[PDB]
RNA sequence: CCGAGGGUAGGGCCCGUGACUGGGGCGAAGUCGUAACAAGGUAGCUGUACCGGAAGGUGCGGCUGGAU
RNA sequence: UGGGAGAGGGUGGUGGAAUUCCCGGAGUAGCGGUGAAAUGCGCAGAUACCGGGAGGAACGCCGAUGGCGAAGGCAGCCACCUGGUCCACCCGUGACGCUGAGGCGCGAAAGCGUGGGGAGCAAACCGGAUUAGAUACCCGGGUAGUCCACGCCCUAAACG
RNA sequence: CGAUGUCGGCUCGUCGCAUCCUGGGGCUGAAGAAGGUCCCAAGGGUUGGGCUGUUCGCCCAUUAAAGCGGCACGCGAGCUG
RNA sequence: GAAUGCCGGCAUGAGUAACGAUAAAGAGGGUGAGAAUCCCUCUCGCCGUAAGCCCAAGGGUUCCUACGCAAUGGUCGUCAGCGUAGGGUUAGGCGGGACCUAAGGUGAAGCCGAAAGGCGUAGCCGAAGGGCAGCCGGUUAAUAUUCCGGCCCUUCCCGCAGGUGCGAUGGGGGGACGCUCUAGGCUAGGGGGACCGGAGCCAUGGACGAGCCCGGCCAGAAGCGCAGGGUGGGAGGUAGGCAAAUCCGCCUCCCAACAAGCUCUGCGUGGUGGGGAAGCCCGGGUGACAACCCCCCGAAGCCAGGGAGCCAAGAAAAGCCUCUAAGCACAACCUGCGGGAACCCGUACCGCAAACCGACACAGGUGGGCGGGUGCAAGAGCACUCAGGCGCGCGGGAGAACCCUCGCCAAGGAACUCUGCAAGUUGGCCCCGUAACUUCGGGAGAAGGGGUGCUCCCUGGGGUGAUGAGCCCCGGGGAGCCGCAGUGAACAGGCUCUGGCGACUGUUUACCAAAAACACAGCUCUCUGCGAACUCGUAAGAGGAGGUAUAGGGAGCGACGCUUGCCCGGUGCCGGAAGGUCAAGGGGAGGGGUGCAAGCCCCGAACCGAAGCCCCGGUGAACGGCGGCCGUAACUAUAACGGUCCUAAGGUAGCGAAAUUCCUUGUCGGGUAAGUUCCGACCUGCACGAAAAGCGUAACGACCGGAGCGCUGUCUCGGCGAGGGACCCGGUGAAAUUGAACUGGCCGUGAAGAUGCGGCCUACCCGUGGCAGGACGAAAAGACCCCGUGGAGCUUUACUGCAGCC
RNA sequence: GAGCUAGCCCUGGCCAGGGUGAAGCUGGGGUGAGACCCAGUGGAGGCCCGAACCGGUGGGGGAUGCAAACCCCUCGGAUGA
């Protein structure tokens, strides 16, 4: 049937992207945490 | 003169439609129509704050002139009577000798080609506006400002009217459409006549679809829900209220008065509505 | 080909009959009250409406075929 | 052709008396009701009285043993629209009349539908009396209805 | 109770005998015929249908007869539900 | 050594199940170490409103080519969406950006919040909506409206010429809009041609023919032609469009007004440029100087912003035009012409799928366009087929049980069973015909029947053309012919009678319930006078509503019909300036501590003092509730009647063994041979009853009862047949489970149901196909039940708080 | 976290073909004028049959599946909430 992942580049970037994270206290903590953990990606890559 | 249908579908048994016989112009005045922003009952939080709204036909808002003391002493001609989907009354298109065009809500009896005017000197004819003090006692009136220069507030729905009953100093006494007697300031404007399209109350919507067209989504009885939803929720089988009948939010809904006690307008309400 | 009639399907009228049910007539000495005939003890009758174990009562309007 | 009387019908307007309710004043120990009472109402200020407001319904005297209409029925006053009818003159048509199965229309009250209205009155209903009982008569309440608009119903001691 | 699936049916049987029928008997208030009662006997047989989920039971039409009970109220790693 | 322990390794089950749609394969020839599996040819089959083609998302090199086969590929592999390498995506016009706005988002002003932050007019952002200039062909192994060729067009800059009061973010116009139905004329697409072009073909009995087979177009600027859209012109007045205005609006007059004129599109034609089949020969070459014409059908697309009708009344902003304001009028703008300038990103490939979402090359899921022909009434339905694309990445045999999917069946025909579950029957169209009841629509496709092919003959109207022929779509009449059978194949209702519930179409527990549940028009109660009530929010602010009592919130009831009775003592809610109680506060009789004292300090009675509560009333479509015992009639029985106790009042109409009746399969009647169900009645209603509505009701229902007809493999009662499996051989090769095992029957025993103990009986060793009685078989630390001073949801007149309100 | 699902907001798109035949309109009849009747025209509808599309009624299959909800037959809606 219709499953739960229906990918959408605009949706992805606008929901989880760098600018959406920076705009918000909780989003900026996410970036601070993933930097401290040393994540190679701070943000889900989407093509655009 | 509401129109019936023959029972050629189950719903057409009872459906009645307005006669529209008074309407003379069937597309609005482009210089007067804005987009009406449908809300669905949602506020600026995105939250539903008025349940069961949404999904009705698209509409354009017709800008209505509720001041009229705007244009004292400037006569206007009644060019068209038009359908307005944002209100129960019909509306009348006015061509002012100014060249300015305006919509008022159409009183009963108003005719295309007649003239109306507004101000302290206006004749007491249907469709004229005057401050309340200059309208003789006993006159049936509509589109009444509640406070001076603040805009017509009372008696605007199809068929309704207020009746001037007497004066007392700076104030006129009106029997509102609800039967309340209230002091209204005399400098408040009002329009001579009763609102038109009084057959409006006798329309039978006929089927569930019709309420959807008006943006009315289905109502759910509290008795149909569960306890997490509503005071009337739950119970094995059907169930009476089993407590004083309540709203979804717990307050009592049979009798419990709700007008604020220390409201300043109480000094101006003479007698509460009846019936 | 038509054709007595036999078959299939569906209608119409009539008769008889039916658990049970509705009132009706009748029947020497049953029970309840007393509505009408006298102003019958609330004048009566009336069309209708509502009510009441029952006759009845009452509302509205009508009639005199009502008294003093 | 010229006149007449009339609550004949329809629409709109409008006037005074009275009742109820509301407000203000004054005032106090009862009022109301009946055969007699009681329920009821009243010191939370009733009743009786004055002034003010609102609303509905009915139209005192004139009024009659009267008038009008086909019957049902029709009554404050005003205006409009409209019907029948009588009298005078003896002018016009020249039997064009009578009745009338069917048909059609009208049709008191009650009742019904949909809006409205709702003061007084009052089926139902409640209460107080009475009574053996009292699902009555009498008393205190009281909802339809009584009123308006439109549409039904089509009955009658619709009787002379 | 770190699970022994539970009514009825269907399918498949197998066993006990306190025997429904058929076989052998004694007694009879057994004339015959037909029965009653008890004894021996488990080899075989022991119907189709209406009602109800029913087991059971009642009823219809038969029958030599339309037996009763055990097998985890036999049988859901066989079915039904 | 145990923790259903943790991590890892390796066993068992087992050479077992499986190898992923039953659309299907066979042979010849190549290549190679190796071939059912790669390449080529012929034959066969499958899709063909797709299983073909084009877009969009998503994916991200998977594209093309050479070289490869360890792993990936459910087998094989020389092949591949796999490994290595190289190559490949070209734009002023296509799409997005340097344009516009929508929801929404963001946010100078401003508002609010302990902080973080929340709001918010303008403005900005934001598109698959608006706006805006490219068509046809050729070329590559791989890109093309991008390269090339042909013919067209857009904007920016500069210049020349002619013209004009030029000039905008400001004013105005326009842009600019629904649903159904739909006219005229066209195009797309298609059918036919005895006409035009073509390599050929004559078979096997016939045909050298008006024979067969193939094809007969595409694009095009100006001009022109047909068909449409849009649009009044002039004058005078003017206070309105937040400055101005010659524009727009409003008034007057004159003229043109089914017109015309102007303008803008579509289609046709059009200089010119291209394409061009079968067949044959090696993607190419020929065909070929290819021909390119006539007739008919014909859109849902085009003209278009067309027309009509209806009510539920149908975006915005820019581009564009007009008006003017500063300004400038040596400028500027408008038209025409010329030259120059014209950027950034995407473009490969897959895209109903093996490349996207489902862990897989997964029978599932994924939006838009095209979607040919014939016949079947129509159609996107169905059957077969075109173009094109496939045979689904294990095969070979065999022809057991059993399973799945399918075909048939004697006689019977529901006897099956909880139930006709399932499967039959019926089945399209045309015609005849059709009941109770009804809200007059319906019920209705009621039921039930007759016709249906082919040939010849006669003929009616509609379309095209011409009014004829021809083509075309509907027909009608007569006579015949054949078969068991003519919607001859495929697609295509079984029907009736009678109950219950719900009026109805709708909605629902994604993934065990589709229903009688929810909703629903409609009815009632109640709140709300507008800065409404109510809702979300600490607030600001929103929604309500740019609405205003014919409106909005809440609640119950649920079309419609006929109706909805009695109780206000209790709870609720509404009314009540008295009275009682009542907190902080006021008040301060009267005390107390301390100090030499002035004083400082503390307690403090009366009395004044809100809401709430008490108390007095009202209120049921508010929460709710609507009796008992005993007696009585001239047969009996039974009580219309009475007595008495109780209550706030004692259930009215209507209905009743019911979706409700315990006793119960109540009793009687109906239907049946037989009826615990059904239907109709009765009424001692365990325990109906009137908006948690009562009693009905035409129509409706994948709801749940009962009956009958039709027909059947449901059954008596099974039989045979088909294919996919099971079985055998070759290839690849799992699983849960598993203390170890050398693992028999009885009768006993044992923690009470023993392969494992005792006694006896039976039994040579090992497998293969089968069946399910046992291993208290597997799975799941029982969900029932209890226990834990475990947990969570829910309630209230449990306790105690809090928001909110007073 | 609303790329699943639920509701709403903005903007687009889709629904073969056939059947039934409301109002109105025209004409005729009828009448004092009317209501009204008849024919034609017309094309309404949470109207009917049925694809696409959206569903998921009954049964069968599947049950270490093709699939952590699928497949086959059947069945509901299909201009509308
Ligand atoms: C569905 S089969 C599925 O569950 C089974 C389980 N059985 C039981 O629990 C039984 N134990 C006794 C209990 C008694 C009651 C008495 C009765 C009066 C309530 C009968 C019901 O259960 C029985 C479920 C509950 Cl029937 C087995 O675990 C089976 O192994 C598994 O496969
Ligand atoms: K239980
Ligand atoms: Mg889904
Ligand atoms: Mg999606
Ligand atoms: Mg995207
Ligand atoms: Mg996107
Ligand atoms: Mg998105
Ligand atoms: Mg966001
Ligand atoms: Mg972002
Ligand atoms: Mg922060
Ligand atoms: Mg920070
Ligand atoms: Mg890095
Ligand atoms: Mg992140
Ligand atoms: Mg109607
Ligand atoms: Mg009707
Ligand atoms: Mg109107
Ligand atoms: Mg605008
Ligand atoms: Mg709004
Ligand atoms: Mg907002
Ligand atoms: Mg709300
Ligand atoms: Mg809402
Ligand atoms: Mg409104
Ligand atoms: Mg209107
Ligand atoms: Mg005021
Ligand atoms: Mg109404
Ligand atoms: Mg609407
Ligand atoms: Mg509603
Ligand atoms: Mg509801
Ligand atoms: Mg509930
Ligand atoms: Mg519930
Ligand atoms: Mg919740
Ligand atoms: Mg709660
Ligand atoms: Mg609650
Ligand atoms: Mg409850
Ligand atoms: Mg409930
Ligand atoms: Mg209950
Ligand atoms: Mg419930
Ligand atoms: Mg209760
Ligand atoms: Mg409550
Ligand atoms: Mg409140
Ligand atoms: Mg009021
Ligand atoms: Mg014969
Ligand atoms: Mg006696
Ligand atoms: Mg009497
Ligand atoms: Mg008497
Ligand atoms: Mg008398
Ligand atoms: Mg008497
Ligand atoms: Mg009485
Ligand atoms: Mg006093
Ligand atoms: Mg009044
Ligand atoms: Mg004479
Ligand atoms: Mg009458
Ligand atoms: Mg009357
Ligand atoms: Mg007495
Ligand atoms: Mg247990
Ligand atoms: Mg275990
Ligand atoms: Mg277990
Ligand atoms: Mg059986
Ligand atoms: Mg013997
Ligand atoms: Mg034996
Ligand atoms: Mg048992
Ligand atoms: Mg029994
Ligand atoms: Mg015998
Ligand atoms: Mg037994
Ligand atoms: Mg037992
Ligand atoms: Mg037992
Ligand atoms: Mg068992
Ligand atoms: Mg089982
Ligand atoms: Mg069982
Ligand atoms: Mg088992
Ligand atoms: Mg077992
Ligand atoms: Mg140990
Ligand atoms: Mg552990
Ligand atoms: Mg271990
Ligand atoms: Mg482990
Ligand atoms: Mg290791
Ligand atoms: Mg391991
Ligand atoms: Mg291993
Ligand atoms: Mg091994
Ligand atoms: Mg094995
Ligand atoms: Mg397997
Ligand atoms: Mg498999
Ligand atoms: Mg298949
Ligand atoms: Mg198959
Ligand atoms: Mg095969
Ligand atoms: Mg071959
Ligand atoms: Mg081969
Ligand atoms: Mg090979
Ligand atoms: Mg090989
Ligand atoms: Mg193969
Ligand atoms: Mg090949
Ligand atoms: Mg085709
Ligand atoms: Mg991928
Ligand atoms: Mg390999
Ligand atoms: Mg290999
Ligand atoms: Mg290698
Ligand atoms: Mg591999
Ligand atoms: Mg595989
Ligand atoms: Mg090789
Ligand atoms: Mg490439
Ligand atoms: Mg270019
Ligand atoms: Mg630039
Ligand atoms: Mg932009
Ligand atoms: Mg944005
Ligand atoms: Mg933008
Ligand atoms: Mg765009
Ligand atoms: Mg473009
Ligand atoms: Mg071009
Ligand atoms: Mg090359
Ligand atoms: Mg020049
Ligand atoms: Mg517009
Ligand atoms: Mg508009
Ligand atoms: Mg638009
Ligand atoms: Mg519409
Ligand atoms: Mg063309
Ligand atoms: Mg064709
Ligand atoms: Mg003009
Ligand atoms: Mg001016
Ligand atoms: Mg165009
Ligand atoms: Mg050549
Ligand atoms: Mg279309
Ligand atoms: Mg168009
Ligand atoms: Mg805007
Ligand atoms: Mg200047
Ligand atoms: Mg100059
Ligand atoms: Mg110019
Ligand atoms: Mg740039
Ligand atoms: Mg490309
Ligand atoms: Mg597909
Ligand atoms: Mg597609
Ligand atoms: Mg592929
Ligand atoms: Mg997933
Ligand atoms: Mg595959
Ligand atoms: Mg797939
Ligand atoms: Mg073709
Ligand atoms: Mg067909
Ligand atoms: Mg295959
Ligand atoms: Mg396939
Ligand atoms: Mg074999
Ligand atoms: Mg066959
Ligand atoms: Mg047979
Ligand atoms: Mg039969
Ligand atoms: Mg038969
Ligand atoms: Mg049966
Ligand atoms: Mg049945
Ligand atoms: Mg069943
Ligand atoms: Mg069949
Ligand atoms: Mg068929
Ligand atoms: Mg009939
Ligand atoms: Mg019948
Ligand atoms: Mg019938
Ligand atoms: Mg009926
Ligand atoms: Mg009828
Ligand atoms: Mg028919
Ligand atoms: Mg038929
Ligand atoms: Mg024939
Ligand atoms: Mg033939
Ligand atoms: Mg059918
Ligand atoms: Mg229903
Ligand atoms: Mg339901
Ligand atoms: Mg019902
Ligand atoms: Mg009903
Ligand atoms: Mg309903
Ligand atoms: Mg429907
Ligand atoms: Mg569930
Ligand atoms: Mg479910
Ligand atoms: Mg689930
Ligand atoms: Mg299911
Ligand atoms: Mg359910
Ligand atoms: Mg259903
Ligand atoms: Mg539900
Ligand atoms: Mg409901
Ligand atoms: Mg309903
Ligand atoms: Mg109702
Ligand atoms: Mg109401
Ligand atoms: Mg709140
Ligand atoms: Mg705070
Ligand atoms: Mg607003
Ligand atoms: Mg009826
Ligand atoms: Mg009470
Ligand atoms: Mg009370
Ligand atoms: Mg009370
Ligand atoms: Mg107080
Ligand atoms: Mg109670
Ligand atoms: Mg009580
Ligand atoms: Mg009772
Ligand atoms: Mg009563
Ligand atoms: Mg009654
Ligand atoms: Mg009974
Ligand atoms: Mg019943
Ligand atoms: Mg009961
Ligand atoms: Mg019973
Ligand atoms: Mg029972
Ligand atoms: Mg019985
Ligand atoms: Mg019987
Ligand atoms: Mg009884
Ligand atoms: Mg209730
Ligand atoms: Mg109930
Ligand atoms: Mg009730
Ligand atoms: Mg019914
Ligand atoms: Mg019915
Ligand atoms: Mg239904
Ligand atoms: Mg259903
Ligand atoms: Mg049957
Ligand atoms: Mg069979
Ligand atoms: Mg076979
Ligand atoms: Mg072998
Ligand atoms: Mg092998
Ligand atoms: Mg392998
Ligand atoms: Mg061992
Ligand atoms: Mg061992
Ligand atoms: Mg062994
Ligand atoms: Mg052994
Ligand atoms: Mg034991
Ligand atoms: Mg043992
Ligand atoms: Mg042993
Ligand atoms: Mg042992
Ligand atoms: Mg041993
Ligand atoms: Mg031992
Ligand atoms: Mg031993
Ligand atoms: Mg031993
Ligand atoms: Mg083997
Ligand atoms: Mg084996
Ligand atoms: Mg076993
Ligand atoms: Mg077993
Ligand atoms: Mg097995
Ligand atoms: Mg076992
Ligand atoms: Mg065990
Ligand atoms: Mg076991
Ligand atoms: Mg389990
Ligand atoms: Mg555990
Ligand atoms: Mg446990
Ligand atoms: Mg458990
Ligand atoms: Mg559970
Ligand atoms: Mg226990
Ligand atoms: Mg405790
Ligand atoms: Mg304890
Ligand atoms: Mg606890
Ligand atoms: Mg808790
Ligand atoms: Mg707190
Ligand atoms: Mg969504
Ligand atoms: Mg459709
Ligand atoms: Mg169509
Ligand atoms: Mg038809
Ligand atoms: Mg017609
Ligand atoms: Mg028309
Ligand atoms: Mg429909
Ligand atoms: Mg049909
Ligand atoms: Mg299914
Ligand atoms: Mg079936
Ligand atoms: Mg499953
Ligand atoms: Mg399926
Ligand atoms: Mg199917
Ligand atoms: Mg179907
Ligand atoms: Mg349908
Ligand atoms: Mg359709």
């Amino acid at each position: 049937m219709k499953r739960t992942w229906q990918p959408n580049r605009r949706k992805r970037a606008k929901t989880h992207g760098f600018r959406a994270r920076m705009r918000t206290p909780g989003g900026r903590k996410v970036l601070k945490r993933r930097r401290q953990k040393g994540r190679w990606r701070l943000t889900p890559a989407v093509r655009k | 003169a509401v129109k019936k249908f023959k029972p050629y579908t189950p719903s057409r048994r009872f459906m009645t439609v307005a006669d529209f016989s008074e309407i003379t112009k069937t597309e609005p005045e482009k210089s007067l129509v804005k987009p009406l922003k449908k809300t669905g009952g949602r506020n600026n939080q995105g939250r539903i704050t008025v349940r069961f709204r949404g999904g009705g036909h698209k509409r354009l808002y017709r800008i209505i002139d509720f001041k009229r003391w705007d244009k004292v002493g400037i006569p206007a001609k009644v060019a068209a009577i038009e359908y307005d989907p944002n209100r129960s009354a019909r509306i009348a298109l006015l061509h002012y000798v100014d060249g300015e065009k305006r919509y008022i809500i159409a009183p009963d009896g108003l005719q295309v080609g007649q003239q109306v005017v507004a101000g302290p000197d206006a004749p007491i004819q249907v469709g004229n506006a005057l401050p309340l003090r200059f309208i003789p006692v006993g006159t049936v009136v509509h589109a009444v400002e509640l406070e001076p220069k603040k805009g017509a507030k009372l008696a605007r729905a199809a068929g309704t009217s207020a009746q001037i009953q007497g004066r007392e100093g700076d104030y006129v006494i009106l029997r509102l459409p609800s039967g309340e007697l209230r002091k209204v300031h005399g400098e408040c404007y009002a329009t001579v006549g009763a609102v038109g399209n009084a057959d409006h109350k006798n329309i039978v919507l006929g089927k569930a679809g019709r309420s959807r067209w008006l943006g009315r989504r289905p109502h759910v009885r509290g008795a149909a829900m569960n306890p997490v939803d509503h005071p009337h929720g739950g119970g094995e089988g059907r169930a009476p209220r089993g407590r004083p009948p309540a709203s979804p939010w717990g307050w009592q809904t049979k009798g419990l008065k709700t007008r604020k006690r220390r409201k300043p307008s109480s000094r101006f309400i003479i007698a509460r509505r009846k019936k």
